[PDB]
DNA sequence: GCTTTTTTTTTTCACAATCCCGGTGCCGAGGCCGCTCAATTGGTCGTAGACAGCTCTAGCACCGCTTAAACGCACGTACGGATTCCGTACGTGCGTTTAAGCGGTGCTAGAGCTGTCTACGACCAATTGAGCGGCCTCGGCACCGGGATTGTGAAAAAAAAAAGCTGCA
DNA sequence: GCTTTTTTTTTTCACAATCCCGGTGCCGAGGCCGCTCAATTGGTCGTAGACAGCTCTAGCACCGCTTAAACGCACGTACGGAATCCGTACGTGCGTTTAAGCGGTGCTAGAGCTGTCTACGACCAATTGAGCGGCCTCGGCACCGGGATTGTGAAAAAAAAAAGCTGCA
């Protein structure tokens, strides 16, 4: 009984799943130290309201599915279906996020 | 503290997923995780900016939805 | 009125964020007007590039 | 026999000639018929200061130019030196032009 | 006076190649230019209709070029070296 | 300073848009703060992709 | 047209995901209540701007020439895209490990509020110099012609591959 | 190892475009000047917000559970990207055609400025109720669960088509 689906099968499944929830898809507190060890580079001894890290976690999580959106685009406009470092850059220089 | 290795491999497929994403080279995970670094950065300084000019040691949300506000990523919910 | 009916028709009666993106982002005008904003707990509307899809059987 | 430059030896002419001047690349009165032939559908019997026509023109040039340089991109991307639609295309839809 | 002719062709082939090279493009499809055409017509429209609206707001029958620059900023195309 | 030395690099002693433009898209910092700015009368850089000229040697 | 074999089509067995029942449990929507603070009522006072009327900027129309530019076609190159092909970088799915998540307890920075007092900014009237518009000239710069330099490309000679023999064995 | 053909790289000019100078002429930068209106001075008066004092909120630290999620390896399939191939789409260059651009002229809508009066909105003090913070209840919704359903594959099994044989009129 040695059942497997193949390669990209459940690749597509979870693409379902995910675009029907809302819940946030990084985990909470590495993504809170994440803020808080930048955090440290400008001003030290911060403190944070557990609501001003959520809606930071809100907007990066937000900020990174557009950014991969536009990244599939432009893999598939260069007829793949693996999207590669070069498509981000491509989706970032046309926003202009980059040179 | 090199926290960004945080923002795991599954964090970052499942991000991409919800962009209808289909496959993923290795490489990818890295390129993210620079890009969400760089975010953070305008995000964050903008954001404390804020904090410095009231005068207090405590980030709230409004200065990060006023911070996000100036960068063309204007965030509802938080206290708009 | 459009997040509402997108409540009525998940079966519930209380409006939730998803029900204001749903609205929002399935209505061609609205969708414009809020399109440099973020619907924080909003998701986004499914959709699945054909060219990924498989060849249907 | 005759002389005759190999396909692309003058557009890469053209290229260096165009991106070391300054001067609008669009014929003036045709633009300025086609500005007034649009300014009509939405009030008749309107007149333009001659500087507002050329700073519609100037705009104009200027947009159609960006988007020849993000239009490249994305051909260059799909590995053709050749810009097409498709290319445009997909500036406009991660400009956030069109969806 | 007069209603205008049809001339969104007068943004020439030749045009359209000058202004693809000035942006860097060697090789072009034949298809471009009259795509180009329906961008630029759908640019100008979205200008003028916003700079018109600033024109009828001021209840002048004469777009300035203050208006096409308060437009153009609106728009997010901020243009220098014609006022404001 | 800059349009000003773009100028003189030019052999032309009044500065003119294209020296503006040039000053201000060759400098990072300034090139940001106008990201968003259409200089009119300025053009653009001198810039042809790589994959497009001929193969050097 | 037969055999064989390779590709494609069809069914036939599986499995996460879904849905409809039931049932249960908890906390935050949603409403109540007792203020209070901010909208309302009324009248006074000062000027912002609709409106009429004049000026005169500059926008539109019209024409006929010069020629730069657009148009259309002849022609073939190097481009796009299809097909075919191999290596491995990817996704799936084990099992073992990791640390997030929760619920809760403990301490205190610091957020935020209150009231108090005065230095500082609004508001005015009079004073007056800088920055306006108008005006004039003259040297930079646009334009051209002519000559030196630069780079493309064709065709003809050296190197330098496959690409197909010849053994060899 | 040989041997010829392509094939690659190098050599030799011929041409065409581009670059660079001095020369010539035109007009707009540059600056002077005279007058106006908007900055400055030198007053007063009110309240914005700095400051100290206090409350208590919500941010922080730490602990120990119980998982669900991360991780790290084993195995292979489908995907990316190189190589090969053919057809023609698009660049180039030519002669023909078209109308933009030039400048000039005349005619005037309408941009834009002034002066006159008043409706209307700020700005007082006074009345007051709609909406605020706090707090209490209970039903919506999360959660589970189970068992039926279906939508979604994947494998294996059947059909059709491909490639190789063939023999035959
Ligand atoms: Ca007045
Ligand atoms: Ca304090
Ligand atoms: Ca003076
Ligand atoms: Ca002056
Ligand atoms: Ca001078
Ligand atoms: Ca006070
Ligand atoms: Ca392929
Ligand atoms: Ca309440
Ligand atoms: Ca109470
Ligand atoms: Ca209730
Ligand atoms: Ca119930
Ligand atoms: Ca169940
Ligand atoms: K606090």
């Amino acid at each position: 009984k040695p059942h497997r689906y193949r390669p990209g099968t459940v690749a597509l499944r979870e693409i379902r799943r995910y675009q029907k929830s809302t819940e946030l898809l990084i985990r909470k507190l590495p993504f809170q130290r994440l803020v808080r060890e930048i955090a440290q580079d400008f001003k030290t001894d911060l403190r944070f309201q557990s609501s001003a890290v959520m809606a930071l976690q809100e907007a990066c999580e937000a900020y990174l599915v557009g950014l991969f959106e536009d990244t599939n685009l432009c893999a598939i406009h260069a007829k793949r279906v693996t999207i590669m470092p070069k498509d981000i850059q491509l989706a970032r220089r046309i926003r202009g996020e980059r040179a | 503290r090199d926290n960004i290795q945080g923002i795991t491999k599954p964090a970052i497929r499942r991000l991409a997923r919800r962009g209808g994403v289909k496959r993923i080279s290795g490489l990818i995970y890295e390129e993210t995780r620079g890009v969400l670094k760089v975010f953070l950065e305008n995000v964050i300084r903008d954001a404390v900016t804020y904090t410095e000019h009231a005068k207090r040691k405590t980030v709230t949300a409004m200065d990060v939805v006023y911070a996000l506000k100036r960068q063309g990523r204007t965030l509802y919910g938080f206290g708009g | 009125e459009l997040a509402g009916n997108a409540a009525r028709d998940n079966k519930k009666t209380r409006i939730i964020p998803r029900h204001l993106q749903l609205a929002i982002r399935n209505d061609e005008e609205l969708n414009k007007l809020l399109g440099r904003v973020t619907i924080a707990q909003g998701g986004v509307l499914p959709n699945i590039q054909a060219v990924l899809l498989p060849k249907k059987t």
